RNA sequence: UCUGGUGGAGGUCCGUAGCGGUCCUGACGUGCAAAUCGGUCGUCCGACCUGGGUAUAGGGGCGAAAGACUAAUCGAACCA
RNA sequence: CGCAGGUGCAGAUCUUGGUGGUAGUAGCAAAUAUUCAAACGAGAACUUUGAAGGCCGAAGUGGAGAAGGGUUCCAUGUGAACAGCAGUUGAACAUGGGUCAGUCGGUCCUGAGAGAUGGGCGAGUGCCGUUCCGAAGGGACGGGCGAUGGCCUCCGUUGCCCUCGGCCGAUCGAAAGGGAGUCGGGUUCAGAUCCCCGAAUCCGGAGUGGCGGAGAUGGGCGCCGCGAGGCGUCCAGUGCGGUAACGCGACCGAUCCCGGAGAAGCCGGCGGGAGCCUCGGGGAGAGUUCUCUUUUCUUUGUGAAGGGCAGGGCGCCCUGGAAUGGGUUCGCCCCGAGAGAGGGGCCCGUGCCUUGGAAAGCGUCGCGGUUCCGGCGGCGUCCGGUGAGCUCUCGCUGGCCCUUGAAAAUCCGGGGGAGAGGGUGUAAAUCUCGCGCCGGGCCGUACCCAUAUCCGCAGCAGGUCUCCAAGGUGAACAGCCUCUGGCAUGUUGGAACAAUGUAGGUAAGGGAAGUCGGCAAGCCGGAUCCGUAACUUCGGGAUAAGGAUUGGCUCUAAGGGCUGGGCGGCCGGCGCCUAGCAGCCGACUUAGAACUGGUGCGGACCAGGGGAAUCCGACUGUUUAAUUAAAACAAAGCAUC
RNA sequence: GAUGAACGAGAUUCCCACUGUCCCUACCUACUAUCCAGCGAAACCACAGCCAAGGGAACGGGCUUGGCGGAAUCAGCGGG
RNA sequence: GCGCCAAGCGUCCGUCCCGGCGGGCGGGCGCGACCCGCUCCGGGGACAGUGCCAGGUGGGGAGUUUGACCGGGGCGGUAC
RNA sequence: CUGGGUCGGGGUUUCGUACGUAGCAGAGCAGCUCCCUCGCUGCGAUCUAUUGAAAGUCAGCCCUCGACACAAGGGUUUGU
RNA sequence: CGACUCUUAGCGGUGGAUCACUCGGCUCGUGCGUCGAUGAAGAACGCAGCUAGCUGCGAGAAUUAAUGUGAAUUGCAGGACACAUUGAUCAUCGACACUUCGAACGCACUUGCGGCCCCGGGUUCCUCCCGGGGCUACGCCUGUCUGAGCGUCGCU
């Protein structure tokens, strides 16, 4: 995801859980040279990333 | 260097995003006078104020 | 011969950049960053040049995750004073107190007889 | 007292890296370079060389002292 | 017709812009070097692939970082402009993409220093000042006095009062100082100790005890029980072992006090460990085979964290009492303040084995599906020897100093004993022991790191802080050649070989006659064996000066380590190692000799010409960056104020 | 002030050795210069550019009087 | 060597217990550790010092000047 | 009445006896042997013969004429 | 003959003078004459479907609401507005909103570290973890509370 720069991993994990109804294992954070924050959100083993991506519409 | 502060990185981010060419449809706007981006900056030629 | 590179961004041979050579299961030689050598406690007496016995020579902050037996010797002034000077203070305390009783008795007897 | 060993001192000698810069009054001299290049040279455990961080600001600083250096500017810098 | 001016240019080394001749001229000459073929393509001296020939030659033209740069990184496309020839190419242009951390840093601590408040000064913005002219504590064992909430008999949270209490003062200051804790394998076009797999670890929290273990479960009097073993009563129990050094899995405890660690220079010499190099064999693959070579080349693992064992060290302990002094080091050094001898203890353990672990990695030989399956399978990943070898590191022990070579956060140990716990339960307070549960937020992270990503106006022979560092020759990190890795000769090519030049050589006979002057060049040069003067501050001068040798080959002599001493043992007189004998193992040199070459041999490379004097400065050191390196300055010493 | 071992990229004289410093120059090598394809400057410039004498601001390319003078160029050169 | 956070006395309590006094349990105060006296202790002192004026010294510092004529200027002369 | 090239021959000339083979030459050394010393074998710089041999020689040397292919082709101009 | 050189004219070009124009200046004059701890000026970073700069804006970001107006905006696209079951655009602007620095305000200038009181979620009054909200700067005035003083006194 691309997230707000003023957002830590706790806020990112809670948000992804709230609007997508999924469980998060861990979150990794990066700030790109563009200036925006990139979050790598690994999901729990029960949830499938491809199925979640289909429901969101990114694939 | 790799070791940089957040303030410097955000400053370099902005200069990176504003180093783009003029869009093509701007030339078609009524009463247009811009032909190219005259503020293009090359890293080797001109150095940043920082 | 394979040549090595630093695994960290410190490029200087400082006291906190010391390394050793280790051979990996991948048959490669890599740097391993080593901890500083600890020192055992020095005796509180101030006259013994050697370190104390029975106490691990580790860096001070690691000392708090060891058990108490690794940090002391089973004796009065165990992990802070050597045995030799503990012995000397037992005798020094006893003999000076003995002299004080003798002096007090001698001055009391002299006062009574004079 | 002499001899043979051992020992490893020194602002010690030859001499690398490093630091410097003698002579050719060599090269270049609208240069590679608003001071560089080659051979040859001085020193190379010490008054040694060096990074970063700190302090001293213009009639002031700093000077193993050449009026030297103080951002290609110094017998008082630069800016307005 | 009147009115009013910023009203007339050839000049001013005039100002701004534009343009000529020079001139298709100067130039595109620092660091050895390119060639053949093919591919893509309109187009190739310059791109890519392959094959040759060369270079950097590990103090690299290699692999990585710090500053600085800021997207230059990566893929695709273009060939307008730029990259001083081209270009199918680029650090150019365009379109997309790329930097993932509790355990790598920042963040925290103080250093040199910077800097508020109090105070003082100051017309004033403000300045001095950092403990100095301040009532500078806002916290806490604990106790009491009240409210409140709960798994509410009781405990906990919150206000007030006693008790304690020096901040020896805010705060800032290091991406090289201090500072707990992560390492193997795989994965990308570009990320990675950060992602995946695996195995660990530190810190914090757990109240309503998470489970165990410890504390901690004995003794006396009796009674019953055949007796064991149970019933009543009474008294213990904040652990235990070793003579000791100290040890064991825990092993209560506050204010207060003492101490330790963090936390220390430079140089030398020895020793231990590892990595690298080396030597002898065994595998697997490859090269050569015109002749030989059982050959030559490559490769031949086990992370952290635990457990055990070597090994290293010790001013640690016990017995004991030494001169006919002994022990002992390369050097030293040690002993009645306790040597030698014997027996223990501790610390470190980066080494070996082991869990991790072979399931993974690598080598090699095959079999599959399809672009990727960490596909599948077989075999292997072995046994030794050396050393003043190089590097790193751990130790021990010395030398030098009118030089003595940080601080603070942070962590620990001890002294004391204010307190707490329970009356004999299967118990309490308590536990730095074993396992179990939860969390670790913010920022940096791509790439260049320089004869093309930094500064010098640029792809500028300049400048710019570090880390790793193979073979041969040899004193060597010297120079010369080579391997791993890298490159395309440094902003162009073709042809020719004139003058003058820049750089490198040679020269008959003289031998400084040249010139201000031996400037420049040349002579000498290494090592071994001889031999060395005047003078002198006795240290030196000194490689003084002068002479001889030096190759190749074949031998000789000397210089060491281990083991043993009359099927398997052993109760034994019966043996005697004693001019140190036998066997086995091993590396590096030194000296001497014979032979031998067209007298050539430190055969390249590396590599002091010397002597007799005068002047100045004692010496080492320093100086005008960019014309003066000197006799100038400094200096120890002397003297004065 | 005088002296003085050791030292000195300090100034000087002589001697041995050695030599292209010289008599007296020559030959060889690499890179240039040269010519070509491609690229492509700058300084400088009143107009320009053959001499002798004269006079002249007393040393002329220009003026006077003589000598004379023939497109366009190349490589060198240092009198002007 | 160790040394603090009172032992010991003398009294006063309990809304506390067990037989007005006693015992137990938990507390308080005084002495131990004297009283009084106006500046914490000590050293100077109407001096030093500060503010204002006056005299001296003051190239440490500031600003400025350092004639003219002249067979070039200077020196010399004065024909100023 | 051929020609000039390219190879190849031969002459000239430079250096100084090539590789291989053989040796009863070679300072010496090791092994077998008999069971212990005749011989044989091997290592070994170098030496002797083959061998004034081998190698180079116009590219700006001399004569060939033996082999091989090639040489009547191309472009631009010039008139009393 | 040419070539070369010189001059003139025509035409063509390295060039951008002259003329004409001007949503710009300069000068004079008139009326107003208003910033900020309720956070100013000035910085920083962001915000458009395609948008770099200028401009406008602030997480509601090239704008929301309201009023007036009355059919557009426009470079392309898309869909509003049926053009009264009341509204495109523009103007005005009194409502709402207004990120981070900055006098700049919890301490410090690094996306560093706190404290007190509340709210929600994990566990349940560990306030242990995460998220959110309100406070937490200096000087100074009136009042308030709590205090100090061998300062002056009174009752004891």
């Amino acid at each position: 995801f691309i997230v707000d720069v003023k957002a830590n991993k706790h806020q990112i994990k809670q948000a992804v859980k709230k609007l997508y109804d999924i469980d998060v294992a861990k979150v990794n954070t990066l700030i790109r040279p563009d200036g925006e924050k990139k979050a790598y959100v690994r999901l729990a083993p029960d949830y499938d990333a491809l199925d979640v991506a289909n429901k969101i519409g990114i694939i | 260097s790799s070791h940089k502060t957040f303030r410097i990185k955000r400053f370099l981010a902005k200069k990176q995003k504003q180093n783009r060419p003029i869009p093509q449809w701007i030339r078609m706007k009524t009463g247009n006078k811009i032909r190219y981006n005259s503020k293009r900056r090359h890293w080797r030629r001109t150095k940043l104020g920082l | 011969v394979q040549r090595l590179t630093y695994r960290r961004r410190l490029s200087y041979n400082t006291a906190s950049n010391k390394t050793r050579l280790s051979r990996t299961p991948g048959n490669r030689i890599v740097y391993l960053y080593t901890k500083k050598v600890g020192k055992a406690p020095k005796s509180a007496c101030g006259v013994c040049p050697g370190r104390l016995r029975g106490v691990r020579a580790v860096r001070p902050k690691v000392l708090m995750r060891l058990s108490k037996t690794q940090k002391h010797v089973s004796r009065a002034y165990g992990g802070s004073m050597c045995a030799k000077c503990v012995r000397d203070r037992i005798k020094r305390a006893f003999l000076i107190e003995e002299q004080k009783i003798v002096v007090k008795v001698l001055k009391a007897q002299a006062q009574s007889q004079k």
